[PDB]
């Protein structure tokens, strides 16, 4: 019975590392030219 | 003389035990896994290049933007006879859902949204105009208007 | 959350 | 396999 | 093979 | 709506 | 008949496009020519119900 | 030879426990969730440009 | 291919490869290369743009395999610019792609 | 008719290559002038099935 | 009035 | 019945240390000449 | 779907 | 579903 | 809060 | 995971 | 050798 | 063997 | 689709 | 006929060249001409078997 | 890993 | 004596 | 010498 | 193949 | 290690 509470902290561990993996936004760049 | 060839198998075993075929396996778990995350929900949006007439007349709605979360969207401004029309200014209402970039002599404004969904609005102060424009830029839809034609009711410097 | 997506 | 209203809906058994 | 992806598509299909 | 890579033969 | 097209929607509000060039934004209750008043707004499937049972979507060139 | 196999279908269910179809079904959730962050209450205002 | 710029027209793909360049080629209908006059790299930690400062060729890596995204770049005598769409990790790898703009 | 050719397959959009040079984006469902009407797009395998039992794949000297 | 991701078949 | 899991314990040690590998991108560097 | 939404304005409609 | 001013209303099972 | 929102 | 691939 | 390969191409394609 | 969808597909004995 | 390198005869 | 040799080969693509200077690559299904189609690329060995039994090594030269 | 390497 | 590929072979008695 | 050389070379080619 | 010099007589 | 060297 201690295999599922088990399981949903290490997949959670994952989960909150996905989200926050998706969370993330890369403002673009802009270069000019010569 | 054998205990040396009990000793290479487990050495085999223990320093590299991943065999070159479950090597293999769990860079393809690892690819798989990431396709996945990668993997956008559902529909992503159809690039589309667009062009609207702005209507500046009262009573009229403001044009909309199609955004997407993490895409450029590329705003062209040309008057009625289709030349272009350099940016004076503007105001981004929402800059914390939106990041605008625009070199400042041109007549292109870019967008992205960095939220999902957060729809706001833009006013564009343009050079010959008294009356600025105002857009509604809405983030999440079917589509991205991944460059739009603004063809604003006045005459710009350029005819 | 329905099925005519 | 999971849809995008939420709610997981999977086939039975099909191969090919 | 896609005999199970598209009866998984017409079962989510059926169900709202 | 159907993701192939959530697939299962 | 003029022919409309789904151009952005959310909760609430949707704009609409039409054949004509028209914009327009509709809420649950709003007054539509052609189709009648609108029923309701459906922002994940690109959908609206009109009380005329015409269904509007998003455009097949645009979705 | 079969512990190695054992061993490692634990293994790609302890590193990756997020199965392909759990993580799309994890993002699915998640951007659903910021949707019900997103959506306005009930009616937005229309927009007009009066005078 | 022929970039079409006319609305409606879809934005021309570039398939990528991970750690692998693609490096696109400006040129006009009559095939004569056109210098950059400005970029603006859509998702720019999954993709990576090189540039000299002043010629017609972008190259690009792909950072992340398979987060794809989108790219704008602005030439020299075109006010509307030029719409690119990347995708990584097809079944084809574009290690050059001749980029036939309209004008 | 006019063959097409995927040249890009993710989750989602395909982006096809017709025989004429033009080039189109395409959904789960969508109309295809000649092969019909979308059913499945597989961008594992890079696989589309279409209505008309036709299936799009990439090309052989692209692949 | 109706926020429709509040809803359920 | 330990023997599996001090194995899983190695393979883990292996394992991660090669999706790491993987997960690196080695950044090109543009050499201009004179 | 929409059925489920229909019934739904209907009973908020209908209780104040 | 809930509407806006809090108070909660919802069908009961309605499927298209 | 009323129903005829 | 398919067979097709 | 490569009997064994296309073995297990064939065993992979069918069973899928 | 192991394939690129994950699931793992094996000869069973063949010799060259 | 077939990686020798796992192979045993 | 063109006898093809590889000139470098890998899991997956394998760059052969032919008689006659002409150079491509090759995937676990495609269309060689003459060759037929291939049905198998052993990159440790080197070795590419066909549809019509013939198999492409390493150039004696090149080897 | 072949006997025909 | 063992080969590249990971397997040992190796003669049993022979002298020159 | 060789000749061992040479039994477990053919030892190799035999057994794949 | 042959790595003679793990050859034994 | 033979024995013509």
């Amino acid at each position: 019975q201690q295999e599922i509470q088990q399981r949903t902290s290490d997949m959670l561990t994952a989960a909150t590392q996905l989200v926050q993996d998706w969370k993330q936004v890369e403002t673009q760049v802009y270069t000019e030219g010569t | 003389e054998v205990i040396d060839k009990k000793a290479f198998k487990d050495m085999t075993r223990n320093l590299y035990p991943l065999n070159p075929e479950q090597v293999v396996k769990l860079k393809q778990i690892y690819e798989t896994s990431e396709y996945a995350k990668a993997a956008t929900p559902g529909t992503p949006p159809k690039p589309t290049a667009t062009s609207q007439f702005v209507n500046l007349s009262p009573g009229s709605t403001p044009p909309v933007i199609r955004l997407s979360q993490g895409f450029v969207s590329s705003l062209v401004f040309l008057d009625s006879t289709g030349a272009p029309w350099p940016i004076a200014a503007y105001d981004l209402g929402d800059p914390s859902s939106f990041n605008i970039q625009w070199d400042k002599t041109s007549n292109t404004l870019m967008i992205q949204a960095t939220k999902l969904y957060n729809y706001g609005n833009l006013a564009v102060r343009l050079r010959g105009l008294n009356t600025p424009v105002m857009l509604t830029l809405i983030p999440g839809q079917k589509a991205v208007d991944y460059r739009v034609d603004l063809r604003v009711q006045g005459y710009g410097p350029n005819a | 959350p329905f099925g005519a997506d | 396999r999971v849809s995008i209203g939420g709610t997981v809906y999977t086939a039975k058994k099909y191969d090919d | 093979c896609t005999d199970a992806a598209l009866a998984a598509l017409e079962y989510h299909k059926s169900n709202a | 709506c159907v993701s192939m890579i959530g697939g299962s033969r | 008949r003029i022919i409309y097209y789904i151009q952005a929607v959310i909760p609430g509000r949707a704009w609409l496009i039409g054949s004509n060039g028209s914009t327009l934004t509709v809420r649950e209750g709003s007054k539509i020519p052609g189709y009648g008043m609108v029923k309701l707004i459906d922002s994940l499937q690109g959908r609206i119900l009109t009380s005329s049972g015409q269904v509007i979507k998003f455009s097949q060139e645009d979705s």
